[PDB]
RNA sequence: AGUAGAAACAAGGCC
RNA sequence: GGCCUGCU
């Protein structure tokens, strides 16, 4: 029974013509239908409609893009910018101590010199880097005097580092009886980011992502021995697509990306207080067959105290490089450059000896970020994936298994890439690496607006497929769609260089 | 040369690659702060959307309530909240004209899982905004906490066990002049009172948060938790509702997705094949926005009391509880919010209730507008939330109302040459309209649009489109002449799950099994699939094979293992031994695959029930993760992980002390009463008093025959009688 | 003894004393899932974080007194720091592979026990046989299929109760186990369970898993099976086929189920190809169910029904004699009989000739779902008893019954077109036909056999034209009766031989079976069938069909080609166009295909024109026999689910659309082979 | 400084 | 300097 308190709540909560719910739920019993519906879509304005606009070869127009600065490096590494120092020792991918693997790899390098700055960081205190960079070879000199390498080594607190690590700065946390008459509090900043238009960097980045290599860089786990014929048609798959796949720089950034964030993950829960030199290392192995250390630089892991998977954890990394940072300032915003040595490269013009540089930046990571970078090898499966779905749906066709024929013969061919006299198709390894360095440059430039744009281009891509198929699609409110598109491509150089690919898909297709 | 992966899309379709368009294998987008703007946006969009309804002031809350039902009819293309009670009731009085005899059957239903269901149900849910501590909650702490306070007051009825009377108890205690709540501080408690009003703001108030691993969306979007009090009503509601759509061959939430993809393939059959080549017939693949705000709870009420027509009055008084909440519920603001001083480099947290009275010098003009415009419906630090639900509370209702308007086009009711048929689960549908001419067309989903205004659903234009019929896309399913494998949104689950070694194994190797089996998983993809997953789980629980030089804090036992057995292809890859997994082998557990490889001595060390690591609770968790059921053998890696701990340093400290005793009273229970875990207790009768004649019934039958003899038996009933007189006492 | 003590220590503390007091047992749940603990939103990120802490596991208490604080290296394996909520102490994952190493042992017989159904998981697959893999498209049919491959057919509520009462005999409440079934399956388990060891809850959740049915929605083609659902994974792929044979000793129900789903589509198929008995036997051959071949089961199993016995007979074997009729199954137990070579009129005035039988005979009808005795003279039936299930079943039974007398009384109430002839144009069966047309409804037949008297005998009820049971007056010479079985099982194997439209016949002349006793039923295998044939779309349907069809003829374009110029007569006489044969008008069949025919007679004899899109739409339209005409057709209707789909002649359409920049083909929107 | 993007982190509280 | 916490 109903009665007192929830009674009246309940009599204010019907429609506005009623005043009890007993008259309510008797109108609902008496109630039968009498063509009301009919009768107020007649009384409804016909102005609400939803006139169907058709969808043409002319009508999708290109994605705008922003105006503005040009975009900056995000990644928390240099992807084509790297360079490796190699020791040649036979250890397996994890079968070694970081630090005494990277004194390895640095001993066998003649040519340093005095640390100067060569491209300032332009908001920071170069100087800091400076004098960081001489620490961190002071500390690895110290620990080349110890009988025993450390594990794991920690540095000392400088005021270099405490900069260059953002240590006290966050604000002290007070109650707010006690600052309410202070003049500049008031809400934290809550803008549009600033607005970034595309550059030319990021596309020749992902260029070099899609290239093959001189070195082997996936050393998978065993599984049991095949036993059924479709074990062994599986076997030859995958033998293919690791050959395919195992010489490419996407699977050089899985490597170093995976194993930089495993390092921060267990640094960060192990040392939460100290600081924490953490080496950049990475193991290849040639086609001659002898496995190779390449050490790329070297990490700073501030102080770890996360608490929310957002909470932020600073970084000062260090990484070694060719390129000159005066040829694409507008790249390097956010990174200090130093000139560090000079190095002599295999020449037909005597010896080159062009100069080796240190990209010095502050970074930092959230135990999600950290997460969801230490399992990029999902890429591969993402790929290699799709790349299986297209056989099968080929070998359904001719009733035979198209492995083989699809992976040396080449006949077939995807466009795959637009060059100046047209659009360029390759071969299914081609298209294998393509996707697996879209896959891979999704996990290291992940933000929401990938995800917003993503979508919000996947349904006008699913709009121009049922226009390119003939049959005969319409949209309703286009300009819409298109204002939530470009809702997305704020300052982000992925998100950015997808628009400009859909722009160029757009143009190629519909015609 | 330039690389382009979309230029893909022009040899293969979109739907035969439509997984190079999903970017799932990067850290999803995630919330940093106060969610209280969203909750005021929100607040403020679903009572613009209805602005020209009627307003008034509850007299039992206080809050100023907007009621668009029966309003004024929308003039443009906006979102609209102004649903239409007579175009509510007549989509019902078709609905039960096409399928006789559902609501009379579904009410029957529902009335036998009132009178059968308990209050241990409420048990198995998400959190629950506890009204108590004025905190989120998990559901079996907030039960127990409002079971409690109610017990403390003097609504016992709750202790029947059954929803039922929870629920009378619930809605007898709104009619109490003076609620009794207790409060901690710093470590002892207090105790305060609360005057109806304050009793009733707490029972209807919702909590709000920021969701968090949300895919596809660049804003964040805000959602709701309710409390204790909602639950039960919402539970049978939910019930209802959910029996009503087993029964329609247009609904499709309460279905799975093979099923789903099943209706959907069945659906398009019937709409191509069956119909004449003649007409012509139009796939409108669509979403409906902002649907959570337009849906008020009213023609919940209505619809309620039109499907519980010629029923017992306490059936329909039961059932119709829950849109009488909803319509006077209040949303919490949120967490806050942070200010912060650069001059003097200090931050200051300010909490949701103070914007009332805070100045708004410290805001920006965006949250300055949206405080001058929510501040009236301020009532106690949380926003009267009337005009409509937030983020489905009632789905199964909301998917009903939709088949109910998918249902009206069957060509009978439009007496026109144009009808449509559709599926819609919540928020999403496709929708066939067949006409002779592309002017019936247009008059179909016309008529399909203006219909769904009168109901308070809205179309989303910007995100809908209309193809021909052979192609669509519905929750991110895409048909093209036959549906078609994705990949991407199970993508996420082919890692280490992470709740254990025996778990994450038996679970990797089921969700690899499933993606062979649902999503057309390769077998080289699956293969590598296993590999993947082997190496992060030996570098997450760092197991690695044992003859490599990997060192780890857990490299040295794996070592000395490796080394003491003779049959090293028997241990398992947690303990640091080879991978025997293949395609044959993804429907078997590790433990059982490597059983006849195994040594005697690991192989009962290993398998040892007194080991100290495994322990399991109750039959619902034995071999269930959140849901993935996954078949694996109870053995040492099997262990429970650590706890939060964070509680130590906050005002709650007295919960964990009364969680242990509580745990050892239910392991003594178990003791006395095998079954305890098997199946959940039910009775009436207190603790010990249970306890006490279970034991004098067991000391009986054992001296009558048995091993107790005179000496014991005697020994057990005086003990027992002790126990009662202190119980007495 | 010990637990009364415990509950005496806790009831003497006062706080334990209200929790024990205030506390009823409904809430057991709450308080037992009252933990301040909140469930993990992202476990992975909680174990990875977790897991490079030390003491990151927990373990119960006695850990303390039987691990070691430290291993040799001294690294620690717990700590005396206690959990959150919990008396358990906080332990480093090293205590888990030292436990292993180092612990305590014992006996693990017992676990084969418990995990039964895994470990026969393991057993049925570790003695499978593999074979080759048939690379082939895979019509994947969602379908409800049950997991569980030890399921007693009980419900999860009704083997709650079972397993209860094995192991909980004195908490199982009123639910008394009337059912036989779990009675014998309560003292089998019983037995095995006797000391074990492990946890009463892990025995509860074994006996739930042997016990309790699951059923879940998958894409499944072939298979069905408990056994062959368990590695989906691993038989069926979206372009694959892997043949396997569980380890198991299979049921022979699912083999024989298997076996007469096979021989029904097999006879089917049979019917309308062009030599039914070389097609029958060559599709016999290379067909093969479970695993093990269509030819073993057919000479090992003994099983009764039309389409086994036909394959049977087509393969020179003993055929299970008593004659059948109408799909049930006549045995003779009296009398002789002569043919009599006749002519008579029917009540639509057509004249047919018959052969109508001598002598007083009684039989032994027996059926699927009914059962009765006849008795009968020379044109004219003495009795008729009947034993059906249903009421439509004792209709079907006296039906046919009454065709079999062969009574005027049937012969003047036959009306409509009854044409004897075939999809194939062969003259039909007479009985059979009108038998097929008495079975829409027989009112004619009843309102014109007649009427006689009864002594009211035994008590028996009276027979029923449209359900009215008359107790005085009835049909004449027909009773009412509801047997049990038939008067007893036939099992006497006769000598046969076959047509080539496979119209079986015994030693003396008489008629013995024919494609038309098989039934019109459409069934779903329990086993994989690997009906291995370049055509595997027998039953798929028509859309599948000609997509397939049109992929077959892409594929093997290179030879058809030249089979096209050259013989082109064993080209439309093909044992692949039949599938397509079976779609396209009955009546337009004929002048469709000399249509085409003459549209390449007429491209062939003029040179310079050659189109291979026109070949590849219009070859599966030749396959018939050539019906000439004068007319000419711009479409040719299809049916598909009751409707005609136009095919274009000249150009694309939306069955057939040749892409002329990619090269694709299209069917029905189902890419069918890329076009050279 | 840096991460990040409609609000946060750049340690928090208790002696 | 010592101890408490890392989703509260």
């Amino acid at each position: 029974e109903i009665t007192g308190t929830m009674r009246r709540l309940a009599d204010q909560s019907l429609p506005p013509n009623f005043s009890s719910l007993e008259n309510f739920r008797a109108y609902v019993d008496g109630f039968e239908p009498n063509g009301y519906i009919e009768g107020k879509l007649s009384q409804m304005s016909k102005e609400v409609n939803a006139r169907i606009e058709p969808f043409l070869k002319t009508t999708p127009r290109p994605l705008r893009l922003p105006d503005g600065p040009p975009c900056s490096q995000r990644s928390k590494f240099l992807l084509m910018d790297a360079l490796k120092l190699s020791i040649e020792d036979p250890s397996h991918e994890g079968e070694g101590i970081p630090l005494y693997d990277a004194i390895k790899c640095m001993r066998t390098f003649f040519g340093w010199k005095e640390p100067n700055v060569v491209k300032p960081h332009e908001k920071g205190i170069n100087p800091n880097y400076l004098l960081a960079w001489k620490q961190v070879l002071a500390e690895l000199q110290d620990i080349e005097n110890e009988e025993k390498i450390p594990k794991t080594k920690n540095m000392k607190k400088t005021s270099q580092l405490k900069w260059a690590l953002g240590e006290n700065m966050a604000p002290e946390k007070v109650d707010f009886d006690d600052c309410k008459d202070v003049s500049d509090l008031k809400q934290y900043d809550s803008d549009e980011p600033e607005l970034r238009s595309l550059a030319s960097w990021i596309q020749s980045e992902f260029n070099k992502a899609c290239e093959l290599t001189d070195s082997s860089w996936i050393e998978l786990d065993e599984i049991g021995e095949d036993v059924a014929p479709i074990e062994h048609i599986a076997s030859m798959r995958r033998n293919y697509f690791t050959a395919e796949v195992s010489h490419c720089r996407a699977t050089e950034y899985i490597m170093k990306g995976v194993y930089i964030n495993t390092a921060l993950l267990n640094a960060s829960c192990a040392a939460m207080d100290d600081f924490q030199l953490i080496p950049m290392i990475s193991k290849c192995r040639t086609k001659e067959g002898r496995r190779k250390t390449n050490l790329y630089g070297f990490i700073i892991k501030g102080r770890s105290h996360l608490r929310n998977d957002t909470d932020v954890v600073n970084f000062v990394s260090m990484e070694f490089s060719l390129t000159d940072p005066r040829l694409e300032p507008h790249k390097w915003e956010k990174y200090c450059v130093l000139e560090i040595g000079d190095m002599l490269l295999r020449s037909a013009i005597g010896q080159v000896s062009r100069p080796m540089f240190l990209y010095v930046r502050t970074n930092g990571t959230s135990k999600i970020k950290m997460k969801w970078g230490m399992e990029m090898r999902r890429c591969l499966l993402q790929s290699l994936q799709q790349i299986e779905s297209m056989i099968e749906a080929e070998s359904s066709v001719k009733e035979k298994d198209m492995t083989k024929e699809f992976f040396e013969n080449k006949s077939e061919t995807w466009p795959i890439g637009e060059s100046p006299k047209g659009v360029e198709e390759g071969s299914i390894g081609k298209v294998c690496r393509t996707l697996l360095a879209k896959s891979v440059f999704n996990s290291l430039y992940a933000s929401p607006q990938l995800e917003g744009f993503s979508a919000e281009s996947r349904k006008l891509l699913l709009i121009v497929q049922a226009l390119r198929d003939n049959l005969e699609p319409g949209t309703f409110d286009l300009g819409g769609l298109y204002e939530a598109i470009e809702e997305c491509l704020i300052n982000d150089p992925w998100v950015l260089l997808n628009a400009s690919w859909f722009n160029s898909f757009l143009t190629h297709a519909l015609r | 040369m330039d690389v382009n992966p979309t230029l893909l899309f022009l040899k293969v379709p979109a739907q035969n690659a439509i997984s190079t368009t999903f970017p799932y294998t990067g850290d999803p987008p995630y919330s940093h702060g106060t969610g209280t703007g969203y909750t005021m946006d929100t607040v403020n969009r679903t009572h613009q959307y209805s602005e020209k309804g009627r307003w008034t002031t509850n007299t039992e809350t206080g809050a100023p309530q907007l009621n668009p039902i029966d309003g004024p009819l929308p003039e443009d293309n906006e979102p609209s909240g102004y649903a239409q009670t007579d175009c509510v009731l007549e989509a019902m009085a078709f609905l039960e004209e096409s399928h006789p005899g559902i609501f009379e059957n579904s009410c029957l239903e529902t009335m036998e899982v009132v009178q059968q269901t308990r209050v241990d149900k409420l048990t198995q849910g998400r959190q629950t905004y506890d009204w108590t501590l004025n905190r989120n909650q998990p559901a079996a702490t907030a039960l127990a906490n409002t079971i409690e306070v109610f017990r403390s007051n003097g609504l016992t009825a709750n202790e029947s066990g059954r929803l039922i009377d929870f629920l009378k108890d619930v809605m007898e205690s709104m009619d109490k002049e003076e609620m009794e709540i207790t409060t901690h501080f710093q470590i002892g408690k207090k105790k305060q009172r609360l005057n109806k009003r304050s009793y009733l703001i707490r029972a209807l108030t919702l909590n709000t948060m920021t969701k968090d691993a949300e895919r596809g969306k660049l804003k964040r979007r805000a959602i709701a938790t309710p409390g204790m009090q909602i639950r039960g009503f919402v539970y049978f509601v939910e019930t209802l509702a959910r029996s009503i759509c087993e029964k329609l061959e247009q609904s499709g939430l309460p279905v799975g997705g093979n099923e789903k993809k099943a209706k959907l393939a069945n659906v398009v059959r019937k709409m191509m094949t069956n119909s004449q080549d003649t007409e012509l017939s139009f796939t409108i693949t669509g979403d409906n926005t902002k649907w959570n705000e337009n849906q008020n709870p009213r023609m919940f009420l209505a619809m309620i009391t039109y499907i519980t027509r010629n029923q017992p009055e306490w059936f329909r008084n039961v059932l119709s509880i829950a849109p009488i909440m909803f319509s006077n519920k209040m949303a919490r603001l949120g967490k806050g919010y942070m200010f912060e001083s650069k001059s003097m480099k200090l931050r200051t947290q300010i909490p949701a209730e103070m914007l009332a009275s805070i100045d708004l010098k410290y805001f920006n003009d965006s949250t300055r507008k949206k405080i001058e415009k929510i501040r009236p419906l301020l009532i106690d630090g949380t926003a009267s939330l009337s005009p409509g639900m937030m983020m489905g509370m009632f789905n199964m209702l909301s998917t009903v109302l939709g088949v109910s308007i998918l249902n009206l086009g069957q060509k009978r009711y439009t007496k026109t040459t144009y009808w449509w048929d559709g599926l819609q689960s919540s928020d999403d549908f496709a929708l066939i309209v067949n006409a002779p001419n592309h002017e019936g067309i247009q008059a179909g989903v016309d008529r399909f649009y203006r219909t769904c205004k009168l109901l308070g659903i809205n179309m989303s234009k910007k995100k809908s489109y209309i193809n021909r019929t052979g192609t669509f896309e519905f929750t991110s399913f895409f048909y093209r002449y036959g549906f078609v494998a994705n990949f991407s949104m199970e993508l996420p689950s082919f890692g280490v799950s992470g709740i254990n070694e025996s778990a994450d194994m038996s679970i990797g190797v089921t969700v690899i099994k499933n993606n062979m089996i649902n999503n057309d998983l390769g077998p080289a993809t699956a293969q590598m699939a296993l590999q993947l997953f082997i190496k992060d789980y030996r570098y997450t629980y760092r197991c690695h094979r044992g003859d490599t030089q990997i060192q780890t804090r857990r490299s040295f036992e794996i070592k000395k293992l490796w080394e003491q057995t003779r049959s090293k292809a028997g241990l398992l890859v947690s303990d640091g031994g080879p991978n025997l997994y293949n395609i044959r082998n993804l429907h078997i557990p590790e433990v059982c695959l490597k059983w006849e490889l195994m040594d005697e001595d690991y192989q009962g060390r290993l398998c040892n029930p007194l080991n100290p690591f495994v322990s399991h609770k109750e039959i619902e968790s034995v071999n269930n993760a959140v849901n993935m059921e996954y078949d694996a053998v109870a053995t040492t890696h099997s262990w429970i992980p650590k706890r939060n701990r964070s509680i130590l340093n906050t005002s709650q400290r007295g919960i964990l002390e009364d969680e242990q005793m509580y745990q050892k009273c239910c392991n003594l229970f178990e003791k006395f009463f095998p079954s305890s875990s098997y199946r959940r207790p039910v009775g009436i009768s207190s603790m010990v008093e249970a306890m006490v004649s279970r034991a004098r019934i067991d000391a009986r039958i054992d001296f009558e025959s048995g091993r107790i003899k005179k000496e014991e038996f005697a020994e057990i009933m005086k003990i027992c009688s002790t126990i009662e007189e202190l119980r007495r006492q | 003894m010990e637990r009364i003590k415990e509950l005496r220590d806790l009831m003497s503390q006062s706080r334990t004393r209200e929790i024990l007091t205030k506390t009823t047992v409904d809430h057991m749940a709450i308080i037992k899932k009252y933990t301040s603990g909140r469930q993990e939103k992202n476990p992975a990120l909680r174990m990875k974080w977790m897991m490079a802490m030390k003491y990151p596991i927990t373990a119960d208490k006695r850990i303390m007194e039987m691990i070691p604080e430290r291993n040799e290296q001294g690294q620690t394996l717990w700590s005396k720091t206690n959990d959150a909520g919990s008396d358990r102490v906080m332990v480093s994952p090293l205590a888990v592979t030292w436990w292993n190493r180092n612990g305590p042992t014992t006996s693990a017989v017992h676990y084969p026990k418990i995990y039964k159904t895994y470990f026969e998981k393991v057993e049925r697959l570790k003695h499978g046989t593999f074979g080759p893999v048939h690379f082939r498209n895979q019509v994947k049919i969602r379908r409800r299929v049950d997991i569980n491959p030890g399921h007693a057919d009980l419900s999860a509520k009704e083997a709650q109760d079972v397993i209860m009462e094995v192991v909980f005999p004195n908490e199982v409440g009123a639910r008394i186990l009337t059912s036989e079934s779990q009675l014998t399956i309560t003292k089998e388990k019983k037995e095995e369970l006797q000391d074990c060891k492990i946890s009463p809850l892990m025995v509860a959740y074994m006996l739930e898993r042997e016990l309790v049915r699951k059923t879940r929605f998958l894409p499944v083609a072939g298979g069905t099976s408990s056994v062959y659902i368990e590695v989906l994974h691993l038989t069926q792929g979206t372009c694959w086929e892997q043949m396997y044979t569980p380890g198991g000793e299979v049921r022979n129900d699912d083999v024989d189920q298997s076996l007469i789903i096979a021989a029904r589509n097999i006879v089917r198929r049979a019917t309308v190809s062009a030599d039914p008995l070389a097609s029958l036997l060559e599709m016999c051959h290379s067909t093969q169910i479970g695993g093990i071949r269509m030819v073993d089961i057919l000479r090992q199993n003994p099983t009764e029904e039309q389409a086994v016995d036909i394959c049977k007979a087509a393969m020179g074997l003993r055929i299970s004699s008593s004659f059948s009729f109408g799909g049930f199954t006549f045995k003779r137990t009296s009398g002789s009989s002569v043919k009599r070579e006749e002519e008579v009129l029917t009540g639509n005035l057509q004249t047919l000739k018959i052969r109508v039988h001598e002598g007083y005979e009684e039989f032994t009808m027996v059926g699927r779902r009914a059962t009765a005795i006849l008795r009968k003279a020379t044109r004219r039936l003495i009795q008729l008893i009947v034993s059906g299930r249903d009421e439509q079943s004792i209709a079907e039974a006296i039906i046919v019954a009454m065709v079999f007398s062969q009574e005027d009384c049937m012969i003047k109430a036959v009306r409509g077109d009854l044409n004897f002839v075939n999809r194939a144009n062969q003259r039909l069966n007479p009985m059979h036909q009108l038998l097929r047309h008495f079975q829409k409804d027989a009112k004619v037949l009843f309102q014109n056999w007649g009427i006689e008297p009864i002594d009211n005998v035994m008590g028996m009820i009276g027979i029923l034209p449209d359900m009215t049971p008359s107790t005085e007056m009835s049909m004449r010479g027909v009773r009412v009766s509801k047997m049990g079985v038939d008067e007893y099982s036939s099992t006497e194997r006769v000598v046969v031989s076959i047509d080539r439209f496979l119209r079986v016949r015994d030693q003396r002349g008489n008629v013995l079976l024919s494609p038309e006793e098989v039934s019109e039923t459409q069934g779903t295998e329990k086993l994989t069938i690997t009906y291995s044939s370049s055509m595997m779309w027998e039953v798929n349907g028509p859309e599948s069909v000609l997509v397939n069809t049109y992929q077959w003829i892409i594929r093997n374009w290179e030879t058809v080609k030249i089979q096209w110029s050259q013989n082109p007569t064993m080209l439309y006489n093909k044992m692949e166009f039949e599938p397509f044969q079976s779609l396209v008008p009955k009546a337009a069949r004929g002048q469709y295909s000399g249509f085409v025919r003459t549209l390449f007679q007429q491209m062939r004899d003029v040179l310079g024109t050659f189109d291979t899109v026109q070949i590849i739409k219009l070859l599966p339209f030749a396959a018939a026999p050539p019906k000439q005409s004068r007319m000419q057709f711009s479409s040719l209707t299809v049916n598909v689910r009751g409707s005609g789909m136009r095919i274009l002649v000249r150009g694309n359409s939306p069955v057939f659309n040749y892409n002329k920049a990619t090269k694709r083909l299209t069917v029905l929107g189902k890419d069918a082979g890329a076009l050279t």
